[PDB]
DNA sequence: GGGGGCGCCCGAACAGGGAC
DNA sequence: GTCCCTGTTCGGGCGCCC
């Protein structure tokens, strides 16, 4: 192929590989053909370099060390084309190039490093892009791009989705003219040395493309088969999760969180039976026939989110009701402590950034949160936070802050002065309080931290107080967490605190500087630091 | 023209920053713009054999913007007057930088990738053949020319000051409303710094004080003791002896009542003894005050504020982005450096949207803060 | 016993602030 | 500094694509 070569070097101070090794009769079969067609060349013992080979009718070379010594490349594949980004076309063809890499010449000054040797119980060089070499994918994609350009310029109103060596070509032409143009594209590729085998030329729907089934008006995924094991290794769940993540692009309401959390510090894992539920529910959903549609720029893009439960979210992007382009999910646990409004913000961000990639614009949102709640949270939150143009959609469970913190102290309510102290060598602590109505309490903790004792202190106060309470704390830490109004935490203690907060009618929390001989903060400190 | 050889710094390679997702209109615009820079020889197509990348985008006429922040950190290494003049104007003089070829040995470091809607196509990579708009070394190379280009204007008008920051040229004059505006125009053919007021610290004034009110007072004053040495909380703290309810009313003593007046006294003057060090890093901290109001302080060592202020005005992202540029602008005019910001926003929230509001030539460095709900109480 | 990309999840390693 | 804790990036497993 008349493609000009891409110049490639090793890294400045390094040398080629020198590694050494009955699939041998399989390998001589292949290599002899490859030489006949010029893909390789035999070399003599003068060439110092060698890299291992193996076969699995298919030959591949382990170029790990070569790759390590090869220059860095800027990868030109920035993502995966998605079906929901496809515009509706009258005529469509899917195409594949055969022997992609091997139709593309390597850098003559570099070929000597690709040296390999079929073993004894014959040495070669690569003349084209080897498979397993680090630079081949980028060099192919870049080359395919430059090869396709003259045709792209010539046929500006023909869409070619170009993924490695796979080609989707769509046009607004009638099936005859279109087939002519495909042929012209096929001839163009041959002149540049690229074969498109008829055996991989798809001329009628459904088109198999990029994992999908492309019909004329709708698209879908190719069948998904979940692994149904008796025992579950850590990997089987990772496999199962990934398969479920892939399904969630078009099957609505896929859930992964509970399956997900079974992997922590982790061999076989008992399915927590919260997991087998969501699995079983998932299995039910994959019995559903679902489909997506194609993209119309003359319409609005609309995302719509719902809460699946426990920081688990589902969305749908559509232009017309009941016909959604794509679906998806969000279930990331970001932060040690969080709440539903935070996560909805995060869900909005994921969808936004996903839409920019697929459609080149941001959707209009439909969210299950009242304009009020949002403005309330946006008020009480100290760091910047935002959501684009959105409608409220009455679709339970709505999104809410589960408790609120008073802005002013509660008159008459008991005032707790809480504090905690921990010794770093012994890891022994004390948490407790001193109140206006005369009450006093100190508990001791084993195996704790100073930040933990301050959380205990506050927890103490909420257990012992009545439905209303003012708390004064000298802890920047604890106040930071609680003023953010979490409803979920990694911390059991913060969770316990949360159940309490939900129960109060009113909580007011206030901060004071430590060690300034101030209020009962000195009193409770002395009780609590004693022994620490 | 002679190209001036440039290098990076010892033990440091070129930028390798991934391109980020772009709106269709920004891509469309960029692709339109890039072609003619290619057609005119200012940039030439490259491939993956070039291992470097710097992000690109477009702000709106569109204007190509290249985030050369990483390259700027990696490339080899001021009028007090401008800060003083009643009217200062800002010009876009980047296009000048294209008139100077760049050391071909260095061009590989200027590489960028145009992205593609729905990944229809791999990225299309380009390199710079001339001094790139927005790069640190561009002003350094084009300065000897620049001095020459406008010296007539400078000697024709000695009471007009001109300062250059990257693609930006700051031109300041004391002339009246309309004649500032017209001696600008013969520069294009060839914002006032003294309206910037320090935002003081203020204490609440009220007729009756509760335990809570005092606690909040003693907390704020305690913190202010770091910036202001003289401040005292001694008399106030003792009003809080014993464990009182928060709503209780506390009559102020004689001694506390004017310890407060004396505390109000200190905060009533300017902070002393803070001097800008060009060698040291310049920091800006921003806080959200609600109200559509934002407080900021610029400093080099903690509590040594070169300046404090307030940006006031709802879109939290847009407002913070707008605060960042207003603050940055100021810091150039006054010191000729941009500061590393500490931003009260989650990284991903900010990264999602800040480029839809940016309208400047430069980009400051920033990191993100997990901020105290406290320092909000300190600048009210 | 091979390569490149994107996504999702984890723990590990590191940065940074508060409190000693 | 330390410890603690919270945040982020990184690398590895899986998914999918070629
Ligand atoms: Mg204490």
């Amino acid at each position: 192929s008349p493609i000009e070569t891409v110049p490639v070097k090793l890294k400045p101070g390094m040398d080629g590989p020198k590694v050494k090794q009955e699939k041998i009769k399989a390998l001589v079969e292949i290599c002899t053909e490859m030489e006949k067609e010029g893909k390789i060349s035999k070399i003599g013992p003068e060439n110092p370099y060698n890299t291992p080979v193996f076969a699995i009718w298919r030959k591949l070379v382990d170029f790990r060390e070569l790759n390590k010594r090869t220059q860095d490349f800027w990868e030109v594949q920035l993502g995966i084309p998605h079906p929901a980004g496809l515009k509706k076309k009258k005529s469509v063809t899917v195409l594949d190039v055969g022997d992609a890499y091997f139709s593309v010449p390597l850098d003559e000054d570099f070929r000597k490093y690709t040296a390999f040797t079929i073993p004894s119980i014959i040495r070669y060089q690569y003349n084209v892009l080897p498979q397993g070499w680090k630079g081949s994918p980028a060099i192919f994609q870049s080359s395919m791009t430059k090869i396709l350009e003259p045709f792209r310029k010539q046929n500006p109103d023909i869409v070619i989705y170009q993924y490695v060596d796979d080609l989707y070509v769509g046009s607004d032409l009638e099936i005859g003219q279109h087939r002519t143009k495909i042929e012209e594209l096929r001839q163009h590729l041959l002149r540049w040395g690229l074969t498109t085998p008829d055996k991989k030329h798809q001329k009628e729907p459904p088109f198999l493309w990029m994992g999908y089934e492309l019909h004329p008006d709708k698209w879908t995924v190719q069948p998904i088969v979940l692994p149904e094991k008796d025992s579950w290794t850590v990997n089987d769940i990772c496999k199962l999760v990934g398969k479920l993540n892939w399904a969630s692009q078009i099957y609505p309401g896929i859930k992964v969180r509970q399956l997900s959390k079974l992997l922590r510090g982790t061999e076989v894992i008992p399915l927590t039976e919260e997991a087998e539920l969501e699995l079983a529910e998932n299995r039910e959903i994959l019995k559903e026939p679902v489909h997506g549609v194609y993209y119309d720029p003359s319409k609005d893009l609309i995302a719509e989110i719902q809460k699946q439960g426990q920081g688990q979210w589902t969305y749908q992007i559509y232009q017309e009701p009941f016909k959604n382009l794509k679906t998806g999910k969000y279930a990331r646990m970001r932060g040690a402590h969080t709440n539903d409004v935070k996560q909805l913000t995060e869900a909005v961000q994921k969808i936004t950034t996903e839409s920019i990639v697929i459609w080149g614009k941001t959707p209009k949102f439909k969210l299950p949160i009242q304009k009020e709640t949002w403005e309330t949270w946006w008020t009480e939150y100290w760091q910047a936070t935002w959501i684009p143009e959105w409608e409220f959609v009455n679709t339970p469970p709505l999104v809410k802050l589960w408790y609120q913190l008073e802005k002013e102290p509660i008159v008459g309510a008991e005032t707790f002065y809480v504090d905690g102290a921990a010794n770093r060598e012994t890891k022994l602590g004390k948490a407790g309080y001193v109140t206006n109505r005369g009450r006093q309490k100190v508990v001791t903790l084993t195996d704790t931290t100073n930040q933990k004792t301050e959380l205990q202190a506050i927890y103490l106060a909420l257990q012992d107080s009545g439905l209303e309470v003012n708390i004064v704390t000298d802890s920047q830490y604890a106040l930071g967490i609680i003023q953010a109004q979490p409803d979920q935490s990694e911390s059991e203690l913060v969770n316990q605190i949360i159940e309490q907060l939900i129960k109060k009618e009113k909580v007011y929390l206030a901060w004071v500087p430590a060690h300034k001989g101030i209020g009962g903060n000195e009193q409770v400190d002395k009780l609590v630091s004693a022994g620490i | 023209i002679e190209t001036v050889p440039v290098k990076l710094k010892p033990g440091m390679d070129g930028p390798k920053v991934k391109q980020w997702p772009l709106t269709e209109e920004k891509i469309k615009a960029l692709v339109e713009i890039c072609t003619e820079m290619e057609k005119e020889g200012k940039i030439s197509k490259i491939g993956p054999e070039n291992p470097y990348n710097t992000p690109v985008f477009a702000i709106k006429k569109w204007r190509k913007l290249v985030d050369f922040r990483e390259l700027n950190k990696r490339t080899q290494d001021h009028p007090a007057g401008l800060k003083k003049k009643k009217s200062v104007t800002v010009l876009d003089v980047g296009d000048a930088y294209f008139s100077v070829p760049l050391d071909e040995d260095f061009r590989k470091y200027t590489a960028f990738t145009i992205p593609s809607i729905n990944n229809e196509t791999p990225g299309i990579r380009y390199q710079y053949n001339v001094l790139p708009q927005g790069w640190k070394g561009s002003p350094a190379i084009f300065q000897s020319s620049m001095t020459k280009i406008l010296e007539p204007f400078r000697k024709q008008n000695p009471d007009i000051v001109i300062y250059q920051y990257v693609d930006d040229l700051y031109v300041g004059s004391d002339l009246e409303i309309g004649q500032h505006r017209t001696k600008i125009e013969e520069l294009r053919q060839h914002l006032h710094p003294d309206k910037w007021t320090v935002q003081p610290i203020v204490l609440p004034e009220k007729d009756s004080w509760t335990v809570n009110d005092i606690q909040k007072l003693v907390g704020k004053l305690n913190w202010a003791s770091q910036i202001y040495p003289g401040i005292k909380v001694r008399q106030l703290s003792k009003l809080l002896r014993g464990t009182k309810a928060l709503t209780e009313v506390i009559p102020l003593t004689e001694e506390a009542e004017l310890e407060l007046a004396e505390n109000r006294e200190i905060l009533k003057e300017p902070v002393h003894g803070v001097y800008y060090d060009p060698s040291k890093d310049l920091i800006a901290e921003i806080q959200k005050q609600g109200q559509g109001q934002w407080t900021y302080q610029i400093y080099q060592e903690p509590f040594k504020n070169l300046k404090t202020g307030k940006y006031a005005r709802t879109n939290d992202v847009k407002q913070l982005t707008e605060a960042v540029q207003k603050i940055t602008t100021e810091s150039i005019v006054i010191w000729g450096k941009t500061p590393k910001f500490k931003l009260p926003i989650q990284k991903e929230t900010w990264e999602t949207w800040w480029t839809e509001y940016w309208q400047a030539t430069w980009i400051p460095e920033w990191e993100f803060v997990n901020t105290p709900p406290l320092v909000k109480l300190w600048y009210q």
